[PDB]
């Protein structure tokens, strides 16, 4: 004895343009949205766009927490035998070699 | 490090010492040898009774059992739905019907002594073969299956635990913090 | 032909040899009591949200009664409220009175006991374990017709089978599917699930729940235990007035009412069988962004 | 073509109701186009120092009685249900001399000839089979536990 | 094994003790010594024990 940050990556920089379009079509703004965009998922209608975000910003990390709490406690494996009702030993292959001591006590 | 050691052992208040009795059959140790607390009975003079005085290995519950059989099963379910029994130990389909019935009473997991329902006949009763045969005639057609689809297969965290109190304390200290204010109208 | 022609035609005493029991088997022979159950099977592969938004519509309520009382917090307490029940670092307001701070410290600490309860919704969520099926059993739509999905897919029984017997004397237009796509051992399904050839396989459920035991990772799981199906019982076959039925019901029926049945089916029968999936809530996740991108067009032109 | 059938009050199997005026069952229908074809039945109260004697015609329906009226749909007899006397199956029990074992319950009212065909969730067992004959089971069960 | 609680509970397997066995007490000298010793170690070792 992080596969999905890509999409998430993808939909913050999705956000961090069409926030400077909103600002566009609501009647330094490349300096101002850009660095908000940056700062929200990392700790009026375009409020609206941001209060939203941000109710999705806290979820990631927590889901993110969830799965880090159920990835390092829960599957110990069983890379063990589990003793004699083992299936890899009453019909074994090649994944677990096990013997003994020839001519001894285990094989009588 | 306070609010991160309260929300790890918050969650844990609800991990470690949770009701996971879990009794799920016959193997359960302290039925094998019982206290006067884990309640459990069937049927006087039944099958059920007959086949734990046979085997020698469960003849303790027996003696158990014979200070607590009942007669009916539905006296039986509602001792147990009103918790003046503590288990009970019976044929799986009943159970499986009223668990399905009313969802308080609960089946759970071993399913052992696997027999099966039969008709009783004479030694030699003309109405023998026949029947056997016309049973499994209705074994090979849908109609056992119909059957079943008229009584057998046929059907019927909340975040809300621990801050119900504090739901209470938001829902009425509101009034007090504004008394708070009407004393600074005293103080001004 | 096999062990019948040989017990019937007097040649054989008894079929010790696991057999089925179906209806025209029996006419001309006497089974023995059943002992185990065995059908046949196929081996395939509310209120938080809307008292919460009445708790927001109470304090925001009171966010506006201090501005009444004694700036910017008229309308736009909603933009601050919502914003710190998930502590997003985000420069919202400053509150200058009293008790909009004192409000504030009760509903952000309500709101880091809820972001806890929701942790606890989470482990369990992992507590959760699921294992999704897709057919009830034999009276399904996709095994009525190929047709009925895009896909005509194929299934398979084992020749001159008591299977195949129940399907001809149950289901004729079945059993014409099944002749042209026909396989004859019983690894041969093994082979025909792995490498996907085949969709399905009728056969007997208890050697199929026997084969489940030893599946090479696990990943091959039937349909519940004969729900919809035939629900038989093997038994020991015999001949017409022979006098050991009566000794043989009474010895099977010692055998299963001491454990000593049990053992057996502890030995002769193998009792065995960290990412992230959720797309049935990412669903959820973009699609409420979606409406809030939707309410924007609404937004643009008043 | 008259045969005698006892059976017990089951749960899910054996439905007694009380008539509705003198031996009238309610005639009710089921959930998919099919009136619940019950039957008249006879059959005690309860318990010896309960119920002395209270026999009154009864409407017994469900799974076995369905069974039956198949039984007697495809083999040409009639019948004439009662159920009985008391609440138990049947054991094995000795009574109070003359060193003699005794069957009570529906083996009771069998072996005595007041039955000929026990139709109820009869559990096959070794000391049953001995006395009387069995036909091929119909449903399959275990044993299992009931909580809360 | 058999306690409702499990409030009590022995340190390991009694490591600083005699670490005996139970055995058949016979007389000095009597033959059935050497029959039951053969039977007691085919009792263990068929996994009967
Ligand atoms: C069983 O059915 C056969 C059908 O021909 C008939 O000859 C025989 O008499 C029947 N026996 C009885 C009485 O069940
Ligand atoms: C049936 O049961 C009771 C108790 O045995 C008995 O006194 C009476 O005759 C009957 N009463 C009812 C509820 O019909
Ligand atoms: C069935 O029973 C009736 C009444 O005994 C008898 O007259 C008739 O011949 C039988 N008919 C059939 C369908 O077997
Ligand atoms: C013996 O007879 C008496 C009076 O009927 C009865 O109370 C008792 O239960 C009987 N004992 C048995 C069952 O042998």
């Amino acid at each position: 004895k992080s596969t999905l940050w890509l999409l998430v990556g993808l939909s913050v920089h999705v956000v961090a343009v069409m926030l400077y379009l909103l600002d566009r079509f609501s009647p330094l703004t490349l300096s101002s949205a850009m660095w908000f965009s940056w700062g929200v998922l990392l700790n009026f209608s375009a409020r609206i766009l941001g209060m939203v975000w941000a109710g999705f910003a806290m979820i990631i990390v927590a889901s993110y927490t969830a799965n880090l709490a159920a990835f390092l406690v829960l599957d110990r494996p069983e890379e063990r035998i589990t003793g004699i009702n083992d299936p890899r030993l009453r019909n074994p292959s090649d994944k677990f070699i096990y013997a003994t001591v020839k001519q001894s006590s285990v094989d009588i | 490090i306070i609010v991160a050691s309260y929300t790890a052992n918050l969650a844990a208040f609800l991990v470690l010492d949770r009701p996971e009795e879990r009794i799920t059959g016959i193997n359960d140790p302290r039925l094998r040898n019982p206290s006067d607390k884990f309640i459990y009975a069937t049927v006087k003079q039944s099958s059920v009774d007959i086949y734990f005085r046979r085997q020698v290995e469960l003849s303790t519950m027996y003696r158990h059992m014979e200070k607590h059989n009942y007669e009916s099963a539905a006296e039986a379910i509602q001792a147990v739905r009103d918790n003046k029994l503590h288990a009970f130990i019976w044929d799986s389909a009943v159970l499986e019907f009223e668990a399905s019935q009313k969802c308080d009473l609960v089946t759970t997991g071993e399913l052992f002594f696997r027999s099966g329902f039969g008709i009783g006949m004479r030694k030699d009763s003309p109405w023998k073969q026949n029947v056997s045969l016309s049973i499994l005639k209705s074994h090979e057609n849908g109609f056992m299956e119909d059957l079943d689809k008229t009584w057998v297969r046929y059907q019927e965290t909340l975040t809300f635990e621990n801050m119900a109190g504090v739901f209470m304390l938001v829902a009425g200290g509101i009034v007090a913090g504004i008394f708070l204010i009407f004393i600074e109208i005293a103080y001004k | 032909n096999g062990m019948i022609g040989e017990v019937v035609y007097q040649r054989a005493v008894m079929a010790v040899g696991s057999l089925t029991i179906n209806e025209e088997r029996s006419e001309v022979v006497d089974f023995s009591v059943p002992f185990v159950e065995t059908g046949i099977s196929v081996m395939v592969s509310a209120s938080v949200w809307v008292m919460m938004f009445v708790m927001l519509l109470i304090v925001s309520a009171i966010a506006v009664f201090v501005f009444e009382y004694f700036s910017f917090t008229i309308g736009k307490a909603i933009w601050l409220l919502w914003g710190l029940v998930f502590n997003n670092s985000v420069p919202v307001q400053n509150p200058k009175g009293t008790t909009s701070k004192i409000m504030v410290s009760v509903w952000a600490f309500f709101a880091v006991i809820f972001l806890a309860s929701y942790t606890a919704n989470l482990a369990a969520f992992m507590i959760q374990e699921e294992f999704v099926d897709q057919v009830t059993g034999l009276s399904d739509k996709k095994f009525q017709r190929p047709h009925d999905y895009s896909p005509p897919f194929r299934f398979g029984t084992v020749p001159a089978g008591s299977t195949e017997r129940n399907i001809r004397n149950n289901y004729p237009y079945m059993h014409q599917y099944m002749t042209r796509f026909n396989q004859r051992g019983v690894e041969d399904a093994l082979v025909s699930l792995k490498t996907g050839k085949l969709d399905a396989f009728i056969y007997d459920a208890a050697v199929l729940n026997y084969k489940a035991g030893r599946d090479e990772g696990c990943k091959l799981v039937t349909i519940g235990s004969g729900y919809i199906f035939a629900t038989t019982g093997y038994g020991i076959a015999l001949q017409k007035g022979s006098p050991w039925k009566r000794q043989i019901d009474l010895a099977l029926l010692q055998f299963v009412g001491d454990g000593e049945m049990e053992e057996l089916e502890t030995l002769w029968l193998t009792g065995i069988c960290s990412s992230q999936l959720d797309i049935d809530n990412m669903a959820g996740v973009f699609y409420m962004l979606a409406a809030a991108m939707a309410l924007s067009l609404i937004t643009f032109i008043w | 073509t008259r045969l005698k059938i006892v059976t017990i009050h089951q749960e899910p199997f054996v439905y007694v109701k009380p008539t509705m005026s003198d031996g009238t069952c309610k005639e009710e229908f089921t959930v998919n186009g099919d009136p619940v074809k019950k039957v008249i039945c006879t059959g005690p109260n309860d318990t010896s120092p309960g119920s002395p004697r209270h026999t009154v015609p009864q409407c017994c329906y469900g799974f076995c009685i369905d069974l039956l009226i198949k039984l007697a749909r495809t083999m040409n007899f009639t019948y004439e249900v009662h159920l009985v006397a008391d609440g138990k199956f049947g054991t094995q029990e000795r009574v109070n001399n003359s060193n003699k074992k005794e069957w009570n319950g529906m083996m009771g009212e069998l072996l005595s000839g007041q039955a000929d065909m026990i139709v109820a969730p009869l559990t096959i067992n070794n000391e049953r089979a001995q006395y009387i004959e069995f036909s091929k089971p119909f449903k399959y069960q275990g044993l299992t536990i009931l909580v809360k």
